[PDB]
Order: structure tokens, then sequence, then C-alpha cells
RNA sequence: AGCGCCGUUCCGAAGGGACGGGCGAUGGCCUCCGUUGCCCUCGGCCGAUCGAAAGGGAGUCGGGUUCAGAUCCCCGAAUC
RNA sequence: CUGUUUAAUUAAAACAAAGCAUCGCGAAGGCCCGCGGCGGGUGUUGACGCGAUGUGAUUUCUGCCCAGUGCUCUGAAUGU
RNA sequence: GGCGAGCCCGAGGGGCUCUCGCUUCUGGCGCCAAGCGCCCGCCCGGCCGGGCGCGACCCGCUCCGGGGACAGUGCCAGGU
């Protein structure tokens, strides 16, 4: 060992990955927020429904943790149809507003005949 | 050999960079490391008493090479051969019916107090003391009590070096108080110069003021100004 | 057997032997920190009569105040 | 009673310097090898107007003996620099303007600016613009020297410190009144809060040991000595004379 | 004494990164790629982090649309 | 002179102000803050500077007093 | 170390005593070693691929300087 630089430093040591002896916590965490959990309602207001012959697109109310992906994944993995996109804003009530427009070979009257509204 | 010249470097000042050279001098030590080197060349500039300057004068390597090859077969048992001594001798008893097979053992006492206990009582042939022992308040009253006691006591360098024969870290002191048959002879041998050493010559190695030494540049300095001196004179 | 030598030679404490460990670890322990674990007692029999046994769970700090 | 202006000072709550437009410390190289056992060539970049600062203030560029990299630094340039002049720096260091080199090179009578009072902290006296020291009276053993500051205290220091040839440059500055009362307010908004300056006797009671009273008079003596405490130094502090003034000065 | 205070480089072993090379291991189409461990070489940090809905900061404009939106919805054309 | 002030009674002859002087200090320093550390501020500064006062453009002038009261220098000079 | 000058004896030589040295017209450029010399797997006396020392002197107890048993800090005492 020839020390070139005036300055002395640590050497560069061994640092173990954790293995523990035991899980801390005996399970995962369950995802309180699945797919029955993420989309409340849909809305059935008249310019929501307005929305739903003009624009192909359907109204949601959407619990405030979930994002867009989320939605995104949620509404196919329900009614089985595609997801243009989605735009969502907060409702000044408090809960989360969610727009999803469908894919143009779907139909936003024959959904809304099939889930009700 | 076709075109292969010679390209060299010029390292004056004012021009073409340094090399990388040793720097061993020159780095920014840590604070232990610092402490360290300062604290043996305080123990270098400091007058140390005669209590303690009585270390650094030591036994050398042949003799203390052939005290250890005398110590090495008076091996206390550790752990594994004091249990194969222990279930043994229970088998061997449980077995032949004996009373007292055990002839004696002759073997070596360790640790301060074993050691003190028997130069208080003469019970002690040869006291091993190592060197270096750094709260010194452990061992300094040994020598002046093996010197009034009459036991010759010899320092030897390295504390761990105690520690390899007695399968600890630090030992400190070692006794001798029994002896073999074969080994009477070297014992004497070696007792004969110990004596030599450090017991007949307690009174000469008491009176020595240890240290008391300058930083060579300060040394070399007023060396320097000596042959100014000598360049007045003469 | 021995600590008994121990405290009688750090009993005299103002004698020439002892005051010149006294100054070094002073000095010593100066150029140190103000809170660190020492790994070992340096007063072994004051600090074995106040408790200290040594095995395994017997922690010594070194600390340091200022006077006044 | 309440604190008065002086005091307010060691708070430094509004009393900072005005420290964000200025470009830097205007130091020497850090003392090293090539500089006590040589010389090494600078080049000046440019000068610059540090900002609450009378010196103007060299950009002046080397070459790192250690790792390849230009270092840059900051020198009071002396008068009579320009960009393209080289500056040569270092123990044999031939004397011209702006060559910075040790005061034991130098004969008896060079005119210094910018030097170090000990040797290695990189330019304390002699720094303002358009001041110099001189450099008399060298002991060849004992290496020290004697330097006539400018005021006129002679001063005696050690041989191994350095200093740039020359004056700092912009002299003369004292020389045209400000004669408005807004320039010397930009001039002290450069430097710090310290304008406004009301007269002790001016002000009430309470806020100075002077004023109050039902003509501006001061009432008490105005020469205060030293060993008095903190809030009463206000007028002359230990004057050893006053008046004005006779001879030089002479004071040994 | 103390909740704490001072302090922002000062009295600190304050970088867990990369280039190539070598040894070793694992896995995929074990062709050959992809990881991981060790070692060598290199690497000023003028210091964590915060601080601006007017400073710095890549990239969207036009037409239409509602009882309430608009450079966001639609139509069409672009860009990072 | 321009400027500024007692917001909720004063706008001035007051205040500052450039100019004129005066004093401390060569960094182990001055003048300050701080309960505390050689902790801060002036200072990223160094006598054409920093700090503390007086007077108040220019023009012409700055007389006389060290008794009092301060301030300062000096010497174990010699009383306390 | 003489490309050196010295001050001597001196036929060369001695080191008596040393001085330090490889950049001063110019707004350039400079790193990650050329060369040397040993050692390996590699081709019948050869070819390819690596390593180590000299280049860059050795030893030594503080990083280098400047102060220093003072200044400073703790307590006590007297002036202010
Ligand atoms: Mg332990
Ligand atoms: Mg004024
Ligand atoms: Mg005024
Ligand atoms: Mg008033
Ligand atoms: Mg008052
Ligand atoms: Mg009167
Ligand atoms: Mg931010
Ligand atoms: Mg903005
Ligand atoms: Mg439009
Ligand atoms: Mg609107
Ligand atoms: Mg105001
Ligand atoms: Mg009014
Ligand atoms: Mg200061
Ligand atoms: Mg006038
Ligand atoms: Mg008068
Ligand atoms: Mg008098
Ligand atoms: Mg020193
Ligand atoms: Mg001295």
């Amino acid at each position: 060992k020839i020390r070139t630089s005036p300055t002395f430093r640590r050497p560069k040591t061994l640092r173990l990955r954790r293995q523990p002896k035991y899980p801390r916590k005996s399970a995962p965490r369950r995802n309180k927020l699945d797919h029955y959990a993420i989309i409340k309602f849909p809305l059935t207001t008249e310019s929501a429904m307005k929305k739903i012959e003009d624009n192909n697109t359907l109204v949601f109310i959407v619990d405030v943790k979930a994002n867009k992906h989320q939605i995104k994944q949620a509404v196919k993995k329900l009614y089985d149809i595609d997801v243009a996109k989605v735009n969502t804003l907060i409702r000044p009530d408090g809960e989360k507003k969610a727009y999803v427009r469908l894919a143009p070979d779907y139909d936003a009257l024959d959904v809304a005949n099939k889930i009700g509204i | 050999n076709p075109l292969f010249e010679k390209r060299p470097k010029n390292f004056g000042i004012g021009q073409d960079i340094q090399p990388k050279r040793d720097l061993t001098r020159f780095v920014k030590w840590p604070r232990y490391i610092r402490l360290q080197r300062q604290r043996a060349i305080l123990y270098k500039r400091l007058k140390v008493p005669p209590a303690i300057n009585q270390f650094t004068q030591a036994l050398d390597r042949q003799t203390a090479t052939q005290l250890l090859k005398l110590a090495h077969k008076y091996r206390p048992e550790t752990k594994q051969e004091k249990k194969q001594r222990l279930l043994a001798r229970a088998e061997k008893k449980a077995a032949g019916k004996g009373d007292v097979p055990t002839k004696r053992p002759p073997v070596l006492r360790a640790g301060v107090n074993t050691v003190t206990t028997l130069v208080e009582n003469k019970k002690a042939q040869l006291v091993v003391i190592a060197h270096d022992v750094d709260p010194i308040e452990l061992v300094v009253f040994l020598p002046a009590l093996c010197r009034k006691m009459g036991v010759p006591y010899c320092i030897i360098k390295g504390k761990a070096r105690l520690g390899r024969l007695v399968h600890r870290k630090t030992c400190t002191t070692v006794a001798f108080t029994q002896v073999n048959s074969e080994d009477k002879g070297a014992l004497a041998k070696l007792v004969e110069a110990i004596r030599t050493n450090y017991n007949d010559r307690y009174d000469e190695i008491r009176r020595h003021w240890g240290g008391n030494v300058l930083g060579p540049k300060s040394v070399a300095r007023i060396a320097k100004l000596e042959k100014a001196k000598a360049k007045e004179l003469a | 057997g021995a600590y008994k030598y121990i405290q009688e030679l750090w009993r005299k404490k103002q004698s020439d032997v002892m005051r010149f460990l006294l100054r070094v670890r002073c000095w010593q322990y100066r150029q140190l920190s103000a809170l660190h674990r020492a790994p070992r007692p340096t007063r072994p029999d004051k600090a074995r009569r106040l408790g200290y046994k040594a095995k395994q769970g017997y922690v010594i700090y070194r600390i340091r105040v200022r006077r006044g | 009673g309440r604190v008065i202006r002086g005091q307010r000072k060691g708070a430094g709550s509004v009393f900072r310097a005005h420290v964000k437009h200025r470009k830097g410390a205007a130091r020497l190289r850090a003392v090293d090898f090539a500089e006590r056992h040589g010389y090494i060539k600078g080049i000046v970049k440019d000068i610059i107007h540090d900002p609450g600062r009378g010196a103007p203030l060299a950009k002046v560029v080397f070459r790192d003996p250690y790792r390849f990299k230009k270092r840059t630094e900051l020198f009071i340039a002396a008068e009579g620099i320009h960009t393209g002049q080289f500056v040569y720096c270092g123990k044999k260091a031939q004397l011209n303007i702006g060559n910075v080199l040790p005061v034991g090179t130098m004969p008896e009578g060079t005119i210094v600016c910018c030097l170090e009072e000990k040797p290695g902290d990189r330019g304390k006296l002699a720094r303002a613009s358009g001041n110099y020291a001189t450099v008399i009276s060298h002991n060849p053993e004992t290496k020290k020297t004697r330097v006539k500051l400018p005021s006129g205290s002679k001063k005696v220091i050690s041989s191994a410190n350095r200093a740039v040839v020359g004056v700092v440059a912009g002299g003369g500055r004292i020389d045209k009144p400000i004669l408005k009362a807004g320039r010397a307010y930009h001039k002290y908004k450069a430097k710090r809060n310290c304008w406004p300056r009301v007269r002790g006797v001016a002000m009430n009671p309470v806020e100075h040991p002077f004023g109050g009273g039902n003509h501006q008079h001061i009432g008490k003596p105005s020469t205060i000595r030293r060993d008095a405490p903190a809030g009463r130094k206000v007028g002359l502090i230990a004057a050893r004379r006053t008046g004005r003034l006779r001879g030089t000065k002479t004071v040994q």
C-alpha cells in the first residue's frame, strides 16, 4: 500500500443483506383497496348523463386513495370493456369524480343499460 | 526498433506535473491514530519515573524463546482437555475402583492475585511479568516485591504472547512453583541469568530516569549549533 | 491478593510514580471526546468495590465535565 | 435605560455586511512547495469591481502542479497590471509590479502592499485602496524585518511571509467630495447600515448617555476612559490628547 | 443542573458510485447474454435536508360545446 | 438646498445630510453581543479601513485660560 | 550531481567550506509514463497475452509554520 492521496478515508467494507429470523408482522397486510372497493357509485345527474350519449363516456365516484392507473384497471376488471383514458377531479363535497372514456368499439348506452342506469 | 523513442518528462518546479509520491508522512490521520502516535512520542519526551522505566528494559529474544519452550509444556488445561481429564478420570475410577490414581500435576499458576499470593508466601520459583500492561499500576508493585521476597522475576515482551500458552487473550503474569524431573536443570540455568539481569542489578535500575529524549529535529539543530560553536572556537 | 497493592499504590496519589501516569491519562482523556465507552476500567479494584464484576453486561463509560 | 445605538452592532440582526454581491475574499496562494522553493507562472484573466471594496480585484489563474487542473485565485490588483501580464510568484521570483514574493528576497526600500502578518495567512496588512507598506532593516540571523505601515506604525515581522510589489490600485479616492447625500447613500448601502448618524446630543436621555436637557449640550466630559463599561464609551474613547493637532504625531 | 442551546465547516474515518481487468458463482436460447461476491484503478463533499403558486425551469395552439367548464370535454392540427 | 419626522392636534427654525474637525486600534487589537465554549458581529474586513463623538454648504474667521472637573503619559519615584 | 563557480594545498586529487540547479520577451500546451531491466501461460530456440522494480534517492519521532510555560481557563483578594 502506497497511500497517494493526503486524505485518509474509510475502507469500503462489507455490509450484510438483511436476513431476519422471523417475519415481524405475521402476514402481508392485505390490500383493502381491491376492485369492488375502488369504484363506489355510478352517477345519474343530468350533466353526467348527457356525457353518456354525447361523448361515449362514463362517470363514477371513486375513493380518494385510488389513482388513475388503478381506476383504469378496475373498470376493465369489473365491466370487461376497454378504457380510452381517464380524467379525474376532486368533487368539492369530498369524493373523487372520475370520467372514463371508452374505446370507440364499445357503446356507453349499452354499458349503461347493463349496469342499470 | 523503428520509431520507439524515449519521451522523458521533466519534474522540475514550474513545469510538467508531479507524479504520485509515497505521502506516508503527510496524510491527515484521524484522531485515534494521532493519539497513539503522540502518546508514544510523549512517553519518549517526558522523564518517566524509575518505577516504570524498568519496562522497555526486558529480556532478549533468544532467552525469551527458551523460556517459552520451557513454559510451553506446563500448559494449563483448556476446556476440551479439562473435560477429557474429568470424564476420563471418572470413567477410570468407576472401572478400576481406585482411590488416588492421580499422582501430582505440576502446572503453572497465572493471574496477578494468584502470583502475588505465592510470592508473599514464598512458593514461587520464577515470576514472568508481561511488558505491555496499559494500566501500569496493575504491575509496578511486583518488581520491588519480588526483590524483597527473593523470588527471581523476568520482564518479557508481549502480553498477548503469554496468552497463547494460557488459552486466553491477556495473561500479565506467569508463576513457576513446581518443576518436573528433567526441567530442573533448565530452570536453574534460566534463574541464574535472570538473577544476573534483574535482581542483582535492582539498585542500579532503581535510580535510572528513562526517557528525557528530545525530538530528533531539535537534537539535529542543537548539534548543528554545536558544530557552529566548534567553528567559533577552532 | 494484589488488589490491596493496587489500592495502596493508588492511595498516595501525590507521589512521583503515580502522578506521571495521572498526567498522561489527563492529557489522554482531554484529547478525546466528552462521552465514550472505555472497554475496561482504569481503576479495577475501585470500580470493583463499587460493583463491577467483569462479565457480560457491565459497561464502563468515561465522561468529561467542566469545573466551576 | 434603553440600549444605545453602539451596542446593537453586536447583535448582527440588521448590521451584517451586505455580502451577497461580493465575489470572494482577496487572498494570496496558500503557500506550498513551489512558492518556497522556486517560482510559478500565472496569468491575470481580468480585473473586476469588488462591490464595497475600493480596490479593483484581479482574477489570476494558476497551474496546479499536482492535479491536471487550472486553479483560479483572487488577488488585490496592484497598480499597473493589465490582462495578459504574467504574474510571477515564488521565492526567487524577479521583482516587478505584481510579482508577489517573500520579503527576505527584496532589498530595503522596497515598496509593497498586501502582506502577511504571520507567514501563511494569505494577506492581511496594507490592503485598502491606494496604500503601501515599506520594507527596511533586515536581520540575517533570526529572520525578522521592520516595515512601515501606512499609518506610521513601524512593525517587526517574520521574513518568511509574502507580499505583492507596488501599490494597491485606486489611489486618490478621497480626492473627490461625495458632494451630495445620494452617492454616500449608495456607498453605505453597498457596505452596511451605518448612515444617518444622530448626534448623541440630539437623541433622548434613555437612548444615549449624552443627550437630553433643554439645550443641545453634553454637560459631561466627552473623554471617557477605557475601563468604563459597555454603553458608556461614547464620544472620545480614552483620548490621550484632544484639540486640533500639532507636530506630526510623534508617538513612540 | 435541564427541556435544550450554539454552530453550518469549524476539533469529523462524514463517497455504498463508476470504468475496465482478473478470480468465482448463478440463471436464460449455457450460442451467448444477464446478475452477484471479492480484488485492483479512478472519483474535493467548500456538505444532509428545507426555502419563490411574480426569480431559474424542455414541451399546445385554433374551431365548437353547457342552465354552470375550458389552452382540461369534443373535432382537427402539433410538440416534448 | 432636495430629503425625513410626532400614523390619531404640530411638517418646523427640529432631524439627518455633504463638508469640516477630533479620538481608539496593526488582529494575542479596537468597538460590541452572548447564561455558557477562544461562541459569534464588524470580517468574504486591515488605516484612502473599521469603530466613537462634536460641528453642519461655500466665503472669511477659530481669540484667552490646565485653577475646577474629566481624560491621558510616566517612574516599585516614594507615602497609603 | 558538475553542465557548476568558488577559497586553499596540489603532479593528478583532496572536501578544506559551500552555494542548490534544471520555467522570466510573448493571453498556448501539459493527467491516466515513454524508455530501461527481471518473471510467467504462450510459437523450436520464435509468437500472443499478463505481472514487478528503476525512472521519481535513503533514513527519521510531531502535517507545516509562528508563539509558548506565558497568554488564556477555574477559584480567591483589592480597585473601578
Ligand atoms: Mg466486554
Ligand atoms: Mg459627519
Ligand atoms: Mg446630527
Ligand atoms: Mg427631541
Ligand atoms: Mg443613561
Ligand atoms: Mg452650563
Ligand atoms: Mg425547494
Ligand atoms: Mg415562475
Ligand atoms: Mg375550441
Ligand atoms: Mg367561466
Ligand atoms: Mg423613516
Ligand atoms: Mg400637521
Ligand atoms: Mg474582533
Ligand atoms: Mg462651514
Ligand atoms: Mg474655541
Ligand atoms: Mg495638574
Ligand atoms: Mg510545534
Ligand atoms: Mg521561545
